[PDB]
């Protein structure tokens, strides 16, 4: 499974 | 920002002719991901041609696996041909049965 | 043995030609089991080993949505980078992201990496203890700037220790048959003349798996690297992989040299010598 909690951009 | 793609021709078994097997051209090394990709039948482009998903290597590189099925035959030529922006013309590379 | 589970994501911008294109690809050691292309008819997470095929539309549901925020995130990242780097708004630029984790025979964690580039150069990196950033170079120091406001670190560590770890442990056992196994390579030499005086020595390794693996040349016990051709892996296109490595001896002397393959499937360190009589 990929990441699930959505980043903060760069 | 710019490296030219490593090209290999090959095929899954070893070849002995008029028994089915796989055609690989797999081009390695490349960015950017841009690229056109041509496996060639006496000079004419094979049609039904799939390939992988692209992925990349731990110094960020590109890879891609273009493939067909294909029976060898003494008589026929393959190759496969690359063009990349790092290509001043398309790039052809023949298959070798021992490379 | 040890087993990997990584996620690759390209971002390609195209500027005037729409959004940017976007394919995520997910392996389980060299295996790939499943895919996203931003450009394919299915705009959907699509499985690609045959293991993964059972889990139920849940799995899928969520899977899809998730790999679409990341393409979204990496979409206003490369408007963002391009500003860093003060780039003009008329040419293309690609964001690489690669992230996983590995764990032991047992299944116990052993490593949680994030890696990330911009035009095919590091850009930032997660560190080996997981709880620091290495930027690349002042523009992605801004980055490490944001993201140790936003404790992404301690966020990330959840999933590179945690998540990674369990669903790769599932995997390895939903897939068991096909992912346990190494198949070790099948090797053989070959002799080709370039002339009346000079050969090519060719040392072949073939249907191994998984893909790491040492070719090396000897002469007379000593290592040459004068003459050596090396190929970079590739793949059979079943799971498995072939390289080959070739020296240009003095025909007449083939005897001296001796190629060497190590490979985890095998036993010993392989030993190979042309037999002329």
């Amino acid at each position: 499974v990929v990441v699930g909690a959505v980043g903060v951009g760069k | 920002i710019q490296r030219t793609p490593k090209i290999q021709v090959y095929s899954r078994h070893p070849a002995e002719q008029g028994k089915s097997n796989f055609l690989n051209c797999y081009v390695s090394g490349f960015h950017p991901s841009d690229i056109e990709v041509d496996l060639l039948k006496n000079g004419e482009r094979i049609e039904k041609v799939e390939h992988s998903d692209l992925s990349f290597s731990k110094d960020w590189s590109f890879y891609l696996l273009y493939y067909t099925e294909f029976t060898p035959t003494e008589k026929d030529e393959y190759a496969c041909r690359v063009n990349h922006v790092t290509l001043s013309q398309p790039k052809i590379v023949k298959w070798d049965r021992d490379m | 043995g040890s087993h990997s589970m990584r996620y690759f994501f390209t971002s390609v911008s195209r500027p005037g030609r729409g959004e940017p294109r976007f394919i995520a690809v997910g392996y389980v050691d060299d295996t790939q089991f499943v895919r996203f292309d931003s450009d394919a008819a299915s705009q959907r997470m699509e499985p690609r080993a045959p293991w993964i095929e059972q889990e139920g539309p849940e799995y899928w549901d969520q899977e899809t949505r998730n790999v679409k925020a990341q393409s979204q995130t990496d979409r206003v990242d490369l408007g963002t980078l391009r500003g860093y780097y003060n780039q003009s708004e008329a040419g293309s630029h690609t964001i690489q992201i690669m992230y996983g984790c590995d764990v032991g025979s047992d299944g116990r964690f052993l490593r949680g990496y994030r890696q990330d580039a911009y035009d095919g150069k590091d850009y930032i990196a997660l560190n080996e203890d997981l709880r620091s950033w290495t930027a690349a170079d002042m523009a992605a120091q801004i980055t490490k700037r944001k993201w140790e406001a936003a404790h992404e670190a301690e966020q990330l560590r959840a999933y590179l220790d945690g998540t990674c770890v369990e669903w790769l442990r599932r995997y390895l056992e939903n897939g068991k048959e096909t992912l346990q196994r190494t198949d070790p390579p099948k090797t053989h030499m070959t002799h080709h003349p370039i002339s009346d005086h000079e050969a090519t020595l060719r040392c072949w390794a073939l249907g191994f798996y998984p893909a790491e693996i040492t070719l090396t040349w000897q002469r007379d016990g000593e290592d040459t690297l004068t003459d050596t051709e090396l190929v970079e892996t590739r793949p059979a296109g079943d799971g498995t992989f072939q390289k080959w490595a070739a020296v240009v001896v003095p025909s007449g002397e083939e005897q001296r040299y001796t190629c060497h393959v190590q490979h985890e499937g095998l036993p010993k360190p392989l030993t190979l010598r042309w037999e002329l009589s």
